[PDB]
RNA sequence: UGGUGACUCUAGAUAACCUCGGGCCGAUCGCACGCCCGGCGGCGACGACCCAUUCGAACGUCUGCCCUAUCAACUUUCGAUGGUAGUCGCCGUGCCUACCAUGGUGACCACGGGUGACGGGGAAUCAGGGUUCGAUUCCGGAGAGGGAGCCUGAGAAACGGCUACCACAUCCAAGGAAGGCAGCAGGCGCGCAAAUUACCCACUCCCGACCCGGGGAGGUAGUGACGAAAAAUAACAAUACAGGACUCUUUCGAGGCCCUGUAAUUGGAAUGAGUCCACUUUAAAUCCUUUAACGAGGAUCCAUUGGAGGGCAAGUCUGGUGCCAGCAGCCGCGGUAAUUCCAGCUCCAAUAGCGUAUAUUAAAGUUGCUGCAGUUAAAAAGCUCGUAGUUGGAUCUUGGGAGCGGCCGUCCCCUGCUCGGCGCCGGCCCGAAGCGUUUACUUUGAAAAAA
RNA sequence: UACCUGGUUGAUCCUGCCAGUAGCAUAUGCUUGUCUCAAAGAUUAAGCCAUGCAUGUCUAAGUACGCACGGCCGGUACAGUGAAACUGCGAAUGGCUCAUUAAAUCAGUUAUGGUUCCUUUGGUCGCUCGACUUGGAUAACUGUGGUAAUUCU
């Protein structure tokens, strides 16, 4: 008897193939274009889909104008809506299913510093993120995982911390600058 | 330029005491000692910086912000009565016995083997 | 177990009383009292969990030892004193007055009163039965044994208490048009006039209650308490008014009300 | 009197009893003090017979459990099923006695045996069905080395109580005494297999006469690749180069305004692994978060684990061995050009993980209800009768009345006889009980711990 | 994601199994930088256990003549804090383990009009027609010990 929780679930599938050339072959061509670093990025976001895509298949079971349905169905499309997933004039439920990898990779905070042009690219803006150099709404996000809300996009730049805002000028260019005028004399 | 706004303002009559969530901007610098959140509260609600404890404080990552609970009490003899004895020990007004309880049990099984007025000399 | 038990764990404690998964291994087991364990609100949870005054249990002791606490009409100093359905519980250095109502969603609602409305209280008979010498004796949901009670108060009727005496006032009789509050099952805290009575002799009578806005219930009779005669209650209603607007009402109830006030 | 669906209920009346191992009816204790020509009282504490209430407990109802027939009859005058009257017990009961009756259960699997069987909430897997697991933090049960007996108490057949016996074992001046870690640590042993003889009552609650004491319950650290989540091991430019847009050239070549890729080429800008003042954290610390200062070019601050014949992603490369050594889940490789051994380079896969053995799930439509098969691949009894089992022909109400939308759609009606409200000069229309072929089925409702 | 793939043949189509394939949970091998949760002497032996700890407790309110400490105004005893000891209450909860147990346990579902119940809560507590407070102890304390030895007495 203890207080501790115990609850966590796994947020991946190890396909049932380990060698289909068609599979290896298109999921190293989604880690290359998005910049992602091992084929378990990839899994994740591919069982999330999976999950969703699960539980639109059992609402679409169910009986039009379903409490149950009408309720869930809605909460699901808000949901995928707000992260920027699926479209405001597109939200309708049959759509979800029509909707894959891709459009969840766009909307990770690596894709989004990159494409909003304050990287230089895909890895450049994985290392932005990792040394803790951007921020969403004066919150520092160390992780490049972080799905952006579609409100939320707009509030990406650089700390106010970090040099490449009006931060206080890093490591290298402090010792360069001691060593400069170390140099000079 | 380290600014406390508070938060979840309660008047409790019944321990004698104001106490709030304490939102401590601190843009630049480090987590600010409780010292100068508890002088600088002090100044803020017009009171003594004696009858104020304000604990429990965790930094939100990045760090531009931090969050503590803070108390206000009216009196030091209301703040001594109604509050946790570590607490008092940190404004260093109380002291505990050094003695760890495993002195304490040893002593306790040891007095059970005596029988009356003999319970006392265990201890030396 | 060879005798009973004293302790309650976390995970065992009661649904509505809405402890966390992570604070402790037990919860407070309620003192022996007036109400069931899975029906009362101990006071420690009614003072650190819900007007969180206290923060730890030990806080709760430096405010009800002070004797500042008093449940429908006396002072306790029992931090898991069961406190259940109707009791008035009165902090008087803050001139608060409380009754314990059950929110339409299962839990107990903090539900402030005014001192006048704080005096009375509103009991749901259990049974009468006839004491030592003809004394008709009458025992109520929170036990309050009362001798020579009014004669046409019959088994499932209610009657209003004054609590700085412990005397009857007025009784509703359980009849058909009568407002009811639901204090057990699905329906817990739900509110409307009663229907039809359906009597199954040998088994648990069922008890059917039209709502306010239509939508039609039932009940076990054992569940059921009745608040008003006809539409007017005796007691302040908590806001919502024992309805249970739908998980969609409730969607768009919040989505207006999130967009309205800003 | 009042009550139930039902009492031999509760209450009333009569007559008595009322245990000496004994029912109650207060010889109890605190604060504040008063009024009253010595008497009257406030606020509590504790106590107390009985009723009720809460907390339960106990014994009963209905239905539900794995394998086994190389277990087919079992139980019974040392109680088996039932009757009657007691004894015992908190009470209902063959619980137990006495006398009776001869029952009770079973092919709808009893009875016996087995179980690496505590049950369940649950776990894994998973198209739909399923299969396997559940010692394991919540519920319920059981036990404290094995049996047994009991004291106290509201509650125990208690074991951090006692009493024996059995087994084991401690101390002994040898007469005696003491023991029970399947509590927390820790030790031995057993094994393929599992952590510190740590700090603390601050949290959570519990116990007590108790705002105050105590809690190896619980919390906090330590060990921890059981497992789960996030996630570094570099990014960017200038150059040599190479491939791809274009004017242009048969071919070469020219330009790079545009790209894209690689070289221990060079260049600064980076940020945390670590080091470390301080605060924060906290019972006191730790870790995390915050934050001075240091902290990176072979960024040596150095990513492994397995593979590279097929299944199965990736060398017919080079050196060695010569059916040896070995590899090899299977098929196979090894006897002198080894794509498979032993190494070098290289390439692939997963990646802070990856391999191996074993149980188990899917794959297994290779246990088949969904859904398998049975001429010849394994398989239909030699043949027939035959009881339980399983399955079982057809047949028993339909037409229209009332209303709407544009001939077709969606609704209300096609049982009857004691008590009062929309009314009327004993009853007419209707409201509320109670009897109404009996079940499966379907739909709804109540009720159903959380995790 | 409701999936198959190699292997009997000279070659073929089958039945059919072996092997592969992914998960899971125990062990284990090699390797391991950061960070958050976190299982962890069940499996064999419900085997045996050195040592330390794990259940004790006081209010204004049962009992204080320990000067153990200490207030002064005493002769109408009793200031107060207060060890010990009697008393009361608890120790039947918690924790551990899963050996036994197959209509048992357990689960849902009812019954208790068949029972018991410290405690809390509310009743009840001049209902009986018949001393301004009583009696004997015993512990703590003091003293005398005995046993090699016990929380012995």
């Amino acid at each position: 008897p203890v207080a501790r929780s115990w609850v966590c679930r796994k947020t991946y599938v190890t396909p049932r193939r380990p060698f289909e050339k068609s599979r290896l072959d298109q999921e190293l061509k989604l880690i290359g274009e998005y910049g992602l670093r091992n084929k378990r990025e990839v899994w994740r976001v591919k069982f999330t889909l999976a999950k969703i895509r699960k539980a639109a298949r059992e609402l679409l079971t169910l009986d039009e104008k379903d409490p149950r349905r009408l309720f869930e169905g809605n909460a699901l499309l808000r949901r995928l809506v707000r992260i920027g997933v699926l479209d405001e004039g597109k939200m309708k439920l049959d759509y979800i299913l029509g909707l894959k990898i891709e459009d969840f990779l766009e909307r990770r905070l690596q894709t989004q510093v990159f494409k909003l042009g304050l990287a230089k690219s895909i890895h450049h803006a994985r290392v932005l993120i990792r040394q803790r150099h951007i921020r969403v709404r004066k919150q520092v996000v160390n992780i490049p995982s972080f799905i952006v809300r579609l409100d939320s996009q707009k509030h990406i730049d650089f700390s106010l911390r970090s040099p490449y805002g009006g931060g206080r000028p890093g490591r290298v260019k402090r010792k360069n600058a001691k060593k400069g005028q170390g140099g000079a004399g | 330029t380290v600014t406390i706004r508070t938060r979840k303002f309660m008047t409790n009559r019944l321990l004698q005491r104001k106490q709030m969530v304490i939102d401590v901007l601190h843009p630049g610098k480090a987590t600010v000692p409780k010292t100068e959140i508890r002088e600088k509260l002090a100044k803020m609600y017009k009171t003594t910086p004696d009858v104020i404890f304000v604990f429990g404080f965790r930094t939100h990552f990045g760090g531009g912000k931090t969050t503590g609970f803070g108390m206000i009490y009216d009196s030091l003899d209301y703040a001594k009565k109604n509050e946790p004895k570590h607490r008092l020990a940190r404004h260093g007004l109380y002291e505990k016995k050094k003695t760890s309880r495993k002195q304490r049990k040893e002593r306790k099984n040891r007095m059970k083997k005596v029988r009356g007025t003999a319970k006392a000399n265990v201890g030396a | 177990a060879r005798g009973p038990k004293k302790h309650l764990k976390r995970v065992a404690a009661p649904k509505h009383w809405m402890l966390d998964k992570l604070t402790s291994v037990f919860a407070p087991r309620p003192s022996t009292g007036p109400h069931k364990l899975r029906e009362c609100l101990p006071l420690i949870i009614f003072l650190r969990n819900k007007l969180k005054y206290a923060l730890t249990g030990d806080e709760v002791k430096k405010i009800c030892m002070q004797r500042f606490i008093k449940i429908d009409g006396k002072v306790r100093a029992d931090i898991t004193y069961p406190a259940g359905f109707m009791d008035v519980i009165s902090i008087d250095k803050t001139g608060e007055n409380f009754r314990l109502i059950y929110d339409t969603k299962g839990r107990f609602a903090v539900h402030r009163i005014t001192p006048e409305e704080a005096k009375y209280k509103l009991c749901k008979v259990r049974k009468i039965f006839v004491g030592t010498k003809g004394i008709p004796h009458l025992v109520t949901h929170d036990a309050r044994t009362i001798r020579y009670p009014d004669p046409l108060i019959k088994m499932n009727d209610t009657i209003q208490i004054d609590l700085e005496t412990g005397k009857i006032t007025d009784f509703i009789k359980f009849d058909t048009g009568n407002l009811c509050m639901v204090t057990g099952g699905a329906n817990l805290g739900r509110i409307g006039v009663i229907t039809n009575r359906e009597r199954h002799p040998g088994s648990f009578d069922v008890v059917h209650v039209k709502d306010a806005n239509g939508n039609s219930f039932a009940t076990r009779l054992s569940n059921i308490f009745v608040i008003g005669k006809g539409n007017k209650p005796w007691i302040s209603l908590p806001r919502g008014k024992g309805i249970r607007l739908t998980i969609a009402e409730e969607r768009d109830k919040r989505l207006a009300a999130k967009q309205s006030s800003g």
